[PDB]
């Protein structure tokens, strides 16, 4: 639709904090999606740009936008160990139990990558510890398979 | 200019990291004991291509260089994947450029670029190769391959997979030694002696179509043509070229070291004149470049397709053929090619000007033409389009020295580029020479589920690879000329993530299992073009001195900026800056 | 002469078309971007052999030519069949003709031709081949291999096939890396360190014969000697040589491009001097052709001609020199199966050596008169092209298929040009193909549907056919300390007649023995035993002469006029003496 | 000097005889048609190693000799075992002696000998190897491989074998070419193009540990970490170095034939200066041998001697230089497992660096006198030849001319040595240059019993070799660098003969069968090093003229003595005596 939409995806992508103010001010669609269904909030979440995440939520960015495979900005922040972004998304209403097309939750992804500080925050906000993916696997199962005892301790 | 040798290899269906880590690294690690080497650089990309360029000291003999490189590469061949060995790994002197580029076009709408490339390969290239003064000749295209385009719905209908297709083609498009009757040592007094002739290579689509995949239990036959469409086609489809809007192939012809340019060019034109009476209808020869050609760059965004790029090139062509009809002879539009990156989202238009003497006055010279073009093309949305004609610039390599990984080296690269922009006083246009990461589709195979179901992981991986990437199976004989046979999915079954689940694999117990039962996927970013420098991961950075500053002064700041990067990040100067 | 690089490859049991389309074309397609290349030719033969000749401009550095040819070949190497790669592909920079022949005989008659050939290949060839200036060394005979001559009645009697034989040999004639006891890293304080020695290559017929093929249900054993005869025998049986009618072998030696002939011959004689004292009793070197003092006789029968028929003509030639030219001729070294054209069953050559200059007074007793008379005496011999000569106003023409017409139409076109040139005796004398005519071949069609229904696999079918009637190189063994090849093949009597195809069984997936007749059909057809190519396209070389007094230029110009009336798609070029 | 080209190849876990008969002979047989070859020699060793030395006529262009050799070797590559080809065969044109040694230590002891060697292999060697003039680089240590240390008790418990481990590693540490979404040729209207990423090489012990070997019938999971310890460790463990007693690695560098010693040494230093800033903390370069002011000490124990006894002799050598000669000696760099021209458990070398010349005043503190005193002090070491030297009697080859074999050639050598000892007035120190036969463990696989049980020979031989000799499975990526993966038994299950009986193999019926059920063993003697000369079996004899006798008189006597040897035994002069 909008040319500013596209430019907003690109600046959120590349971490350009100032260009994201200027494009919002000028009416850029904060929920503009690229071809894989990633919004500025996804891009900012994946590349760990805290300030951009904050600027976008403040301008009405959809906190639970999903991509063409069912994955939400929280999924991405959780998987790439961006703690402070995980806290911000969860404060702005991110669905802590959002499942993607595979039935994967942010807890599964945090757990698989051994991001402990994030696993705690997710459980804090009501993450379901017994949530199964399409194969039957829980975050606990993931801990046993990766032989990460520290993470196993936390999920009993 | 220092002599350079380029190693070119190809891994069909391979991503940049797969190519780098199974080919590029392995070849780099064997580039020892070669005399007079200054430095080595390489690119590994999403089209399955690696190019390794070795640059030697000035006054090194280029043949000795070529041969030493080639012998090292050839000893490392068994360390490479079979699929790469079978495409051929070429080692060529790359520092000399073209004597001429010859376009072969079709004007009466009866031939595709693949049809034209086959004609050129089988009727023209070799006679041009043996012409007086000619060195290397590069075919811009290939000879035909026999293309088998598989349909997953019909494959599953008959409990078959691509593995079965591949197995059946190796078995039924074959030619082996069968021996003789009465061969030596014989029973003494033998009169009959005769070769035994068994299976011979297949020759046509008809014959591939009758390949028997299996006899059903009710006694009906599944033939290859029941699970696939069958055509002669290209080996590869990454590039689409037009000459003034018409399908085109070409030849890139180099002058043999020591030979005469003008005599060689005339000798080539003469030889192409001999061939013109034998051409099929509407085939014509053009000479877009021959010892005032300029170029137009086209770059579309991340994830943009061939068709979208084509549209833009078509606007570029129409601009030159209408708005510069007085000044432009031709536009040769090459979709899928660039100099700093191949890919569906790039292309390049080679624009041949009419003779100097037919473009009077400054308006109609290259420089004013290119500015006008750039002004007009800057109002194309969804693409960057730059007209340009081919002691001020510099060439910097940022280097991963401590195993940092691509993600961290990118972050260091951004730190350097962000700092260089805070000094517009000293520096201008400081930028990556390469490409940015882009969305890629990550599919994880679940080993537990595949074992529980009795689905073999080679069946899984061959099914995925062969369908979505294509596979070179073996060779056939087309009109007496040996050529390749490729299997791959028909286009409409390998386009989108949903198509993944239409592909079935046969388990140990004969049940058909869809890809979705043992796989999961997600979007992530990664590199469509990995770079290396002296065998370490690298990112090339170009730039120039701000007005009224020396290149030496610009370098000094770049070095000083480079000293403040994260631990483990180094640099080197290369090219013009070495 | 201009320098030539040669590529040679071997595909045991392959017909000419299989060689052309699995080997020759694949290599030929990479032969471009090579400096100072004038032209390229090749033959692909039904002896399983291919030879590609690349001829360079005068003054080309042969080291560099060889290097650049080989570097293009390396592109084709992994696309070649494994059976070709394993024979050892060769790239040589030699003169086309022999510098000398080293003959070997046994004055006690205690060694057959087969033994002498093996002794030469195993103890003498390699060192000659490594001597500087030796471009190409050609064995007149074959090194021994371990030969397993299979019997199909015995194999079928125990539900076995040649595939089980090949498998059993790979598993039990094996050289295993088995590690060490106490190897690094050790448990600290380890004292014992010893290599583990497991299976090692077999060295004898006895060991091969006790290879274990199966245990029956009743605990009885089937050994390889129970289904095959086992002996040392040649890798092939195609080349047999004689010295003054005695069993002989030999080395034919070609000079490397640019090498000094005197120095090279001396180094060969020095190298032979090292071997001589370790010869077994009776063995002797003889020198039947030193480079006038000598000359050769070529023998070329038409394709289809067996060893027997070529021997008979060789016997007539040998008889002639030992009876009629008795007072001139010191020796004849005659080789059956190898000629000028390369190698084939219908070809042979005699190297003749004369007595001393000063024991042959008179002009009728010099090489030219002798050769003249020998050629004259042989001219009457029928179904044979027998010529004597001692090493020019003719032409060398290539008829080329330039439109995918194929071999049958190219023959038709050759014939049209040959018959037309036969009507111009005033300008053209003896215009003839340099090549061979098509011969009957046995075409066998595997019925895929029957094979699939019976549960017989295509690989098992093809291996059984190929191993049995063509022979198969399985792996290596060690003979008297030297690595040598192992071959399986049918014993002769089971691979002689068309009905023998039906006696070979293949085992199905369900354990049933299925005769070849149940899934195959066959018929006679014609095809080529030597397919030629010129610059990468199908070709047929035509030779001839300028008629008496008329110039080569005028004869070529006619041949071009005749060539211009040939069907569409057929062109021509001039090679060799005619190129310049 | 006559130039020499060297071929090196490797077969992990092979004995000398295996190496000689699958590799050495095959290469030798195919070294034809090469110009100016004077002679050829080779060693085939029980470390799995072959060295072939091809020595050329004086004046030969070493460039051309190397190329001719490499090209012949290339056409023989397909005849070699897959296990040898995949190690990568090397061909070099260099001096046999060292130009310099680059030592590397950790001044903060943060890194062991093993860590340092990997750092050097992984970060320094390749660039040094590509430096011009660098003929040969010897690592004094090994690069890391992923080591899978197998446990036979745990394997048998889960009815697995090393075949299953190897199979699973190739399936789960794989790099898959999976094509693209929107790949060419595309359907009309395609908006998206993206690489598909499936399995990628594993990068860590963590990841190798979760390779899923099997799912039990009750649903539980047997992981690779359940049958094996998983760790980074050397590709081999044979070479350990020290610098003044502390842990070390290094590069022993040899000058390319015809290169300039000074320019090459300088270029090596310039290249080391690029690497220093990115060293981990503590890592430090030392310069223990730069070619007057340096010398070596050789250590040769008899074959059969372990690492530990070679170490003890080297400690005595090191001790002496660091205590008795401390006023003249600055450093000792000591290498256990590498010898003057060999590699074995029974050999070592010490590189010794003196203090400044000006600080060693007096004739008795110059190199000649130092080396001579050291030789005297080590002359009475028990069961070791130990001598110090800077860097001429006769060099003789006894040749098997008639297929006599190793045992008989040894008898004949001994007869000649014994006759030479009876002429002390003409011949001194007439000795073998090679190694004596040693005990080896001969194991016979009962083909009948294996077949009666349904145990496959291939599974038996893979089980034996992979466990007791180690097997190179495929590659993986360690901190972005391609490296090898090896499977082998953990040390304690491969130390003693009774351990053979604890390895089990799975029959076709699924029963585990111990190795004792189908094998029998005995002790015997064979060779740890088989030598050949111009293609034939050989044994090198060294010796010299007695005092007051000419070299030529002594040679003449050797020839007389040689003419009385058993039938089939010849000889030749080589090296200094040619
Ligand atoms: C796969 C099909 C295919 O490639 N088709 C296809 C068909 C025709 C062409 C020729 C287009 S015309 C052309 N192509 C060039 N290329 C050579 C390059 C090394 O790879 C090619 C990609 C493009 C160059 C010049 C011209 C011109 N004029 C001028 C100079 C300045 C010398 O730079 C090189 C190219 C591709």
């Amino acid at each position: 639709g909008s040319d500013l939409g596209k430019k907003l995806l690109e600046a959120a992508r590349a971490g350009r904090d100032d260009e994201v103010r200027i494009l919002m001010a000028n009416g850029a669609d904060v929920n503009a999606a690229d071809v894989v269904g990633w919004t500025p909030l996804h891009l900012a979440a994946y590349w760990g740009h805290l300030e951009i995440v904050e600027v976008l939520l403040k301008n009405g960015a959809d906190v639970n936008a999903y991509d063409t495979l069912g994955s939400t900005p929280l999924h991405l922040a959780a998987h790439f160990g961006h703690l402070e972004i995980v806290e911000v998304l969860l404060k702005n209403g991110a669905d802590v139990n959002a499942k993607d097309d595979n039935g994967i939750t942010p807890l599964h992804l945090a757990a698989n990558r051994g991001h402990l500080e994030i696993v705690e925050v997710l459980l804090k906000y009501g993450a379901d510890v017994n949530a199964q993916d399409k194969f039957g696997k829980t975050a606990f199962d993931i801990s046993i398979n990766n032989g990460n005892e520290d993470l196993a301790e936390i999920l009993q | 200019a220092p002599p350079a040798v380029t190693i070119s290899a190809s891994y069909p269906g391979a991503d940049a990291k797969t190519v780098q880590d199974t080919v590029t690294q392995v070849i780099e690690q064997n580039m020892n004991g070669i005399d007079n080497l200054m430095y080595m650089s390489s690119n590994s990309d999403s089209t399955g291509t690696v190019q390794i360029t070795l640059t030697f000291e000035s006054g090194t003999d280029a043949d000795i260089a070529q041969v030493q490189v080639q012998n090292k590469l050839q000893l490392a061949m068994p360390l490479l994947p079979q699929e790469v060995q079978q495409q051929g790994v070429s080692v060529e002197k790359s520092s000399s450029s073209f004597l001429m580029v010859v376009g072969v076009i079709n004007t009466d709408g009866t031939m595709t670029q693949e049809d034209i490339s086959d004609y050129v390969a089988a009727n023209m290239k070799d006679a041009i190769s043996r012409t007086s003064g000619v060195g290397d000749v590069q075919l811009f295209g290939s000879q035909y391959a026999m293309r088998i385009w598989m349909n997953p719905n019909e494959l599953n209908k008959f409990q078959l997979t691509p593995v079965d297709v591949i197995t059946a083609i190796k078995a039924q498009n074959a030619q082996v030694a069968a021996g003789q009757l009465g061969g030596t040592p014989p029973v003494k007094g033998q009169q009959l002696n005769a070769s035994i002739i068994a299976q011979t290579r297949l020759t046509s689509t008809e014959e591939f179509g009758k390949i028997l995949l299996k006899v059903n239990q009710d006694g009906s036959r599944v033939l290859l043509r029941d699970v696939a469409k069958i055509e002669l086609g290209g080996e590869n489809y990454d590039i689409i070229a037009e000459f003034n809007g018409q399908p085109a192939s070409g030849l890139g012809i180099k002058l043999a070291t020591g030979a005469n340019a003008l005599d060689t060019a005339a000798a080539i034109r003469a030889e192409l004149a001999k061939m013109e009476p034998f051409f099929p209808s509407g085939l014509k020869i053009v000479y877009p470049y021959d010892t005032g050609v300029f170029m137009t760059m086209v770059q579309l965004p991340a994830g943009a397709t061939q068709e979208r790029t084509q549209k833009v090139l078509n606007e570029v062509t129409h601009y030159y053929l209408t708005k510069e009809k007085n000044n432009v002879e031709s536009v040769f539009a090459v979709n899928g090619f660039g100099f700093a990156g191949r890919g569906q989202n790039t292309g390049i238009a080679f624009v041949s000007l009419k003779d100097w003497a037919d473009r009077p006055g400054e308006e109609n010279k290259v420089e004013a033409i290119t500015m006008r073009a750039t002004r007009a093309f800057s109002q194309i949305k969804d693409a960057m389009v730059f007209a340009f004609n081919l002691a001020t610039g510099f060439d910097f390599e940022l280097i991963d020295q401590a195993g940092l990984g691509h993600e961290k080296l990118t972050q260091a690269r951004n730190q350097l580029l962000a700092e260089a922009a805070k000094h517009p006083d000293m520096l201008t246009s400081v930028r990556p020479n390469g490409l940015e990461d882009t969305p890629q589709f990550k599919i994880d195979i679940d080993q537990e589920k595949a074992q529980a179901l009795g689905v073999s992981i080679n069946d899984i991986n061959t099914t995925l690879g062969a369908a979505w990437g294509g596979s070179y199976v073996n060779d056939f004989i087309d009109r007496g000329r040996v050529k390749k046979v490729y299997v791959m999915s028909e286009a409409k079954y390998r386009m989108l993530p949903d198509d993944i689940g239409d592909w079935y694999v046969r388990a140990a117990d004969g049940q058909m299992v869809p890809f979705s039962a043992f796989s999961s996927s997600r979007w992530e970013y990664g590199s469509p073009r990995l770079e290396r420098y002296n065998g370490l991961p690298s990112m090339e950075i170009l730039g120039q001195a701000a007005p009224g500053k020396s290149t030496g002064e610009a370098m000094e700041l770049m070095e000083q900026l480079a000293s403040k990067l994260p631990t483990g990040v180094g640099y080197d100067w290369t090219g013009m800056s070495y």
